[PDB]
């Protein structure tokens, strides 16, 4: 027996950056062999509820490495693909072929920790040795935690402080040399016996099945290391008009919707595209734009606040790994029990397939439904319709169907997202400002009506002036316009003014009661 | 940064302030809500972090929203908020939490740059016409909307003056931060020639000028200067006089600012048918101007034009606006209160507009209240005690110094402008003889005057120049002979040298003149034919005409004597007795109640072998009973003849110290030698070590009736000065005794929340 390592991807699915793969690539001249497999067990990479459009994500993305191993390796080297128990299959890769380390991404979210620790069980009993390299964060969420004196940072400004005396997040590594890399050919009969995927699947092999509603998807998404580095030229090239401007963040700075998107958080989370490699190429091409442009009029400052979304769902990892019900309310110690109604399935289904009555939340929610990604402000907007500013519905509800139809359903990112928005956990706690009105909203963000209209196939011949309030188009203009609210595009569901000042007068009364 | 997720919240609140249909701009029903919302959020904010206001900064909401919301808006409750919350969103990094401290850090710098990209972005917001247009609209609504004003409408009109002086205090950002080559200086010296010449379209200058002339001036003058003064920022004098020459609650906003912060910079370097001719000029040609400028409200703006523009504000800005101006500013710094209003502004007004005023022999029926000795007396106050504040806050560091030097700039220039403009009107002949007898009759109170006169002595001789620059001696020695030569034909004529000269410039050319004055010769190319002109004047009456010429040979300007004798730059027969007739003298050198503890301390100081140490002095502890005696009296006597003592009287109604300073140094250095001291610690006097300072305190409260039978005993009894009658009160000191005991100098979380709510 020559021996084999394996690299297992649960996360990370990328060869750049990986160290894992180095560890894997590593003992190679004592002859241990190497094995890439994906394990498909229902619950890997966001598997247990997931859409179609996030099933094609992660099976495109995984086309894409078997492409990068059957070019570099000209075709010694494959992805192997399977379908079963993860102990059940390591056991009987163990008997064919002995291992020596399983080498994995540090998944930190505790939904992965019952895996873990089977996986964990299974190698110290076997005598095999259990690597799990950190990659998905910039910092190790248990290193903060232990430096912050054994309570996570409940501040993002007490988190920054702590991640400046723990240091800058390490450079990205090098590239993986799996042109020499030794390959294993296992036993036909193996494969079929361990559920081994000769071809890679469909979605309808998962009893995942694509909705009628995806054809009118404007843009197209497609996963992969080699579509997340030629997506990342066209970011950088977006940051660097920034640069040479004077401001940070172009994505929340000026707010384009009806256009091609430039956001690394689907490749990003699924890992087709490395964080600390963007972490740094957005920071050295900020190091020399300030050094070349220093000649001229506008100088930059330097700091932290280029990559500021990124400390931000760092945030969220730090508060999640050691809170197992960070999804709900019983159980957990950093929400509130805040009453919300009755949990209504006619208002929730309405919201969720876009027919709530409102252009700008039916044509997000369309968007969701067909494409698996919305902008941040059009994801605040919906998450503030449901809970704060409208239907005063649970977040938990909000958080699961975003959590199925995402493009980057992140589990830590999400429920942080959902408990700011609803304002249950951290900090400007219950308050009782100013919330998205989708109707003022909408008139700025898409004047023209374009985007609306992209996505609600019920407005063609709707004007500008009327698209984004067509409630107040007359009988008259409904009939001519084909317009006709209640059978072509539904009424508004619920009193937007109306239940705006109601639910701020119970806000008030909680953070009055919070008090003695 | 972390206010990211907060963005979509900001960002529908300043989509829904104002939403536009079609072609009219309509504002929504509940802007008031949203704006004070947004205010409370702004005011309530964290004072290290300010992260709100970086907020508004970051997501470039001022000129998408709330100058549309300015522009637009028709009711005046919203237009008020908008006010209110501009003139909080623009305020100067300087005035908040001082920045110079805090700036080292890179998150520090990181705040500094992005509050200062919002203070940039906000001003070419603001470059817009229109917006200044629905100011300068709401200023009119407000103030023709009734005769009479409202507290509420004053702090209103208030708060516009505020944001008008804030959009003009952004350009500091704009002229270092920036940091301009070739290719910036087309839009960067334009930017600020558009904001003026906005403004000036819609006729600021009107409203202004009507401000000062309203009769509630009271309530805006502290803003009211301060714009003035950020009015003129880089404007220098050499050019307006050229134009003259060619016209023949934590937190808030309007405290948080105001804490003095004066604009540095120094923003600084028949006849009356004429007159007439050219107030007719100044109307025609300024209205024919205005409807030209109005032709062309968009064109080149350029430095010329806008010193036109100011000429012909300045120009009827001195006829009416000037003296309904500085009186107020002068009662509001006389008020008991503790005053917000920088006096420097103060000063600087004085000495920007007085040489603007005597310049153009303006005629005085608007400047009889400025031209006063009451301006004077306080300036010699306020030059007395912010020496003193300066060599108390000398000792111990950590206080600006800046500020300090600048206030003495501008306090020296005050004195100079001043009799400038006196001696410049004594040329002018035109005035009657009216005011002739008004300003012989001034020049007679400043000839009989002691306190600004030794106020040369004192920033001579505390002077250091390794704390100020090279201008300041030549400004202070350009005093110094004006001065002199106010004493030459106000005193000698119109007292007859009642300060009796030989003495009392022996309290000069004590040596530490000797060296200053020599570095003027350093510089002597610097000075021209003006401040050269100038020293030897001074030094012919040491030389020639005081008794002293063995003594003026210093080794330091030995060797600069020798470089007017290689430069012998054709001098005059006046002082020709002095280069090349004292050279030669160098040349071939010579190389209980009654007496007491105290007669035995008044007897050491005729140890001293002289007395004229206590007459110095003890004049002022006669002089410490009457002005509160007269403040006791409430009448008046002739009044000027009758001195009071300048740097007594701004501080007795303020009831403070009244300290004898310590002006010359065989009488200065007599505040360090016991003889002197016995006197003044022996009855209980607070020491000037105790003040920190080294001028000597003298107190108050000690019942004037009791502060003339210790001051009797104090010295010899010289009565020639008349200067006091307390008839009645000459009795209530020894024949009222123990009204005092004897006393001496003795001394007498969410997290946290979370919890407790599920718990
Ligand atoms: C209701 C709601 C749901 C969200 N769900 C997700 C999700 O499933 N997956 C996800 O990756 N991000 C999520 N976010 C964060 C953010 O809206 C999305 O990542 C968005 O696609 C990024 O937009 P961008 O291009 O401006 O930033 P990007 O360049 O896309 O951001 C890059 C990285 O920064 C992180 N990030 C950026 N903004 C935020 C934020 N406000 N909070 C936490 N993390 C942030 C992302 O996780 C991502 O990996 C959610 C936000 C909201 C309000």
């Amino acid at each position: 027996t020559r021996g084999a390592n394996v690299i297992w991807f649960r996360h990370g699915l990328r060869l750049h950056d990986n160290p894992a793969l180095l560890a894997a690539l590593a003992d190679k001249d004592q002859g241990i062999a190497l094995i890439p497999v994906f394990i498909f067990d229902g619950e890997s990479a966001g598997t247990k509820n997931v859409g179609y459009n996030r099933m094609r994500f992660l099976l495109d993305s995984l086309q894409d490495i078997d492409d990068q191993l059957q070019a570099a390796t000209d075709g010694r080297g494959r992805l192997l693909v399977f379908e079963g128990e993860p102990a059940y299959i390591f056991r009987r890769l163990h008997e064919q072929v002995r291992l020596h380390r399983i080498c994995i991404e540090q998944d930190c979210e505790p939904i992965w920790n019952e895996r873990d620790e089977s996986i964990r069980s299974l190698c110290r009993e076997l005598n095999i040795d259990f690597v799990e390299k950190v990659s998905h964060t910039l910092w190790d969420p248990q290193l903060v935690i232990e430096t912050n004196g054994g309570i996570p940072p409940l501040t993002y400004q007490m988190f920054l402080h702590t991640v400046q005396i723990i240091g800058l997040p390490p450079r990205p590594t090098a590239d993986a040399r799996l042109e020499d890399a030794t390959f294993v050919e296992l036993d036909p009969e193996f494969c079929r016996s361990l559920k081994l995927f000769e071809q890679l699947p469909t979605p309808e092999h998962f009893n995942v099945y694509g909705d009628n509603m995806g054809f009118l998807a404007k843009i197209n998404w497609r996963g992969g290391e080699t579509q997340a580095l030629l997506l990342l030229d066209e970011r950088l090239k977006v940051e660097q008009h920034a640069f040479e401007r004077g401001f940070y963040l172009p994505n929340q700075a000026l707010p384009n919707i009806h256009d091609s998107p430039k956001s690394m958080s689907a490749h990003l989370r699924f890992g087709c595209l490395s964080v600390r490699r963007f972490y740094w190429s957005v920071h050295d091409l900020f190091k020399n734009v300030q050094l070349r442009a220093c000649v001229r009029g506008v100088q930059m400052t330097g700091g932290a606040h280029i990559t500021g979304q990124l400390i931000w769902r760092e945030y969220f990892y730090t508060m999640s790994v050691n809170n197992p019900n960070y999804d709900r309310m019983e159980g957990n110690d950093i929400c509130l029990s805040i009453p919300w109604a009755k949990p209504n399935e006619n208002l929730l289904q309405s919201w969720r397939l876009g027919q709530t009555g409102f252009p700008l939340i039916d044509g997000a929610m369309r968007q969701l439904l067909a494409e698996g990604w919305l902008h941040h402000t059009l994801r605040n907007t919906v998450a503030t319709f449901l809970t704060r500013g409208g239907l005063w519905q649970s977040w938990e509800h909000g958080l699961q169907h975003f959590l199925k139809y995402l493009l980057d359903a992140d589990w830590s990112v999400c429920a942080g997202n959902w408990m700011w928005v609803s304002s249950s956990a951290f900090e400007r706690l219950l308050d009782s400002s100013l919330v998205t009105c989708p109707v003022a909203l909408a008139k700025r963000l898409d004047p023209d009506g374009t985007y609306i209209k992209q996505y609600v196939p019920e407005l063609m011949n709707v004007p500008k002036e009327f698209v984004h309030e067509p409630w107040r188009m007359s009988a008259e203009q409904q009939e001519q316009y084909e317009c006709l609210i209640g059978v072509h595009y539904p009424e508004r569901i619920i009193d937007l003014s109306m239940a705006v000042k109601r639910n701020m007068l119970a806000m008030k009364s909680l953070r009055n009661s919070l008090i003695t | 940064m972390d206010w990211l997720l907060a963005t979509p919240q900001l960002y529908s609140a300043f989509s829904s302030l104002g939403c536009l249909e079609g072609d009219t701009y309509v504002v929504n029903p509940n802007a008031l809500a949203i704006l004070e919302e947004i205010n409370y959020k702004l005011t309530y904010e964290d004072q290290t972090l300010r992260t709100f206001r970086r907020a508004i900064g970051f997501g470039q909401n001022v000129r998408s929203d709330l100058i549309p919301l300015l522009e637009n808006a028709k009711d005046d409750a919203v237009l008020e908020s908008v006010i209110r919350i501009l003139v909080n969103l623009t305020v100067p990094v300087e005035c908040l939490f001082s920045v110079d401290v805090m700036y080292r850090t890179d998150v520090g710098r990181h705040t500094i740059f992005e509050l200062n990209k919002l203070l940039y972005t906000s001003k070419e917001a603001f470059t817009e016409a229109r917006s200044t247009k629905s100011v300068v609209e709401y200023m009119k609504h407000i103030l023709e909307s009734d005769p009479k004003l409202s507290p509420h409408k004053c702090d209103q009109i208030n708060n516009c003056l505020l944001l008008l002086r804030n959009i003009l205090h952004i350009p500091e950002t704009h002229a270092h931060c920036v940091m301009p080559m070739m290719q910036s200086m087309p839009h960067g010296i334009s930017m600020q020639n558009t904001i003026l010449w906005n403004l000036f379209i819609q006729s600021i200058d009107k409203l202004l000028l009507y401000l000062m002339t309203c009769p509630q001036r009271a309530f805006w003058g502290v803003t009211m200067v301060q714009l003035i003064a950020l009015i003129y920022k880089d404007q220098h004098v050499s050019t307006l006089q050229k134009l003259l020459s060619l016209w023949f609650s934590d937190s808030s906003d309007n405290g948080s600012n105001g804490r003095g912060m004066g604009g540095g910079m120094r923003e600084g370097t028949s006849p009356m048918d004429k007159k007439e001719l050219r107030r007719k000029k100044l109307v025609k040609r300024s209205k024919s101007s205005l409807i030209n400028m109005k032709g062309l409200v968009q064109h080149t703006p350029t430095d010329d034009d806008i010193s036109n523009l100011l000429k012909e504000f300045t120009v009827d800005f001195l006829l009416k606006g000037y003296s309904y101006l500085v009186e107020e500013l002068h009662m509001q710094l006389l008020s008991n209160a503790k005053v917000p209003i920088d006096t420097s502004h103060f000063f600087w007004l004085v000495t920007y507009f007085l040489k603007f005023a005597a310049q153009l022999e303006l005629d005085m029926e608007h400047i009889d209240t400025i031209l006063t000795y009451d301006v004077l007396s306080y300036l010699t106050y306020e030059g007395v005690s912010l020496c003193e504040q300066l060599e108390l806050n000398a000792r111990q560091e950590g206080s600006d110094l800046k500020p300090y030097l600048r206030r003495m700039h501008l306090v020296v220039t005050a004195i100079r402008e001043f009799l400038q403009a006196i001696d410049t009107y004594n040329k002018v002949t035109h005035l009657n003889e009216d005011d002739k007898a008004h300003l012989r009759q001034l020049q007679l109170q400043i000839s009989e005057m002691s306190d600004l006169r030794c106020l040369f002595v004192l920033l001579l001789r505390r002077f250091n120049p390794s704390i100020h620059s090279k201008q300041y001696l030549q400004d202070l020695v350009v005093t110094n002979h004006i001065l002199l030569l106010i004493l030459d034909s106000s005193a000698k004529l119109g007292g007859c040298q009642t300060i009796r000269l030989s003495e009392h410039i022996t309290q000069f050319a004590t040596l530490e003149v000797m060296h200053y004055y020599g570095i003027l010769l350093e510089d002597f190319n610097n000075n021209g034919e003006f401040v050269n002109d100038c020293i030897f004047t001074m030094m012919h009456h040491i030389g020639g005409d005081l008794g002293q010429i063995g003594v003026l040979f210093q080794p330091i300007i030995l060797k600069t004597y020798s470089r007017i004798w290689e430069a012998d730059y054709e001098l005059c027969d006046d002082w020709s007795d002095l280069i090349e007739y004292v050279i030669h003298k160098f040349m071939n050198t010579p190389p209980g109640k009654p007496s007491d503890d105290v007669q035995i301390l008044l007897d050491l100081i005729i140890k001293e072998n002289k007395a004229q140490h206590l007459l110095w002095l003890q004049r002022i502890l006669i002089e410490c009973c009457f002005v509160k005696l007269t403040l006791r009296s409430g009448l008046k006597v002739p009044e000027g003849d009758h001195i009071m003592e300048p740097v007594a009287y701004h501080c007795i109604c303020k009831q403070k110290s009244i300290p004898v300073v310590q002006w010359n140094n065989e009488q200065s250095t007599t505040m360090l030698y016991q003889p002197f001291v016995l006197l003044l610690h022996k009855l209980g006097i607070q020491l000037p070590a105790d003040a920190g300072s080294i001028f000597a305190r003298i107190p108050d409260y000690w019942t004037p009736e009791t502060m003339y039978g210790l001051a009797k005993k104090l010295g010899p009894l010289d009565k020639l000065n008349l200067k006091f009658d307390a008839s009645e009160l000459e009795d209530a000191t020894a024949s009222s005794p123990s009204r005092y005991h004897h006393t001496g100098p003795r001394n007498s979380n969410w997290l946290q929340l979370v919890m407790r709510s599920k718990c």
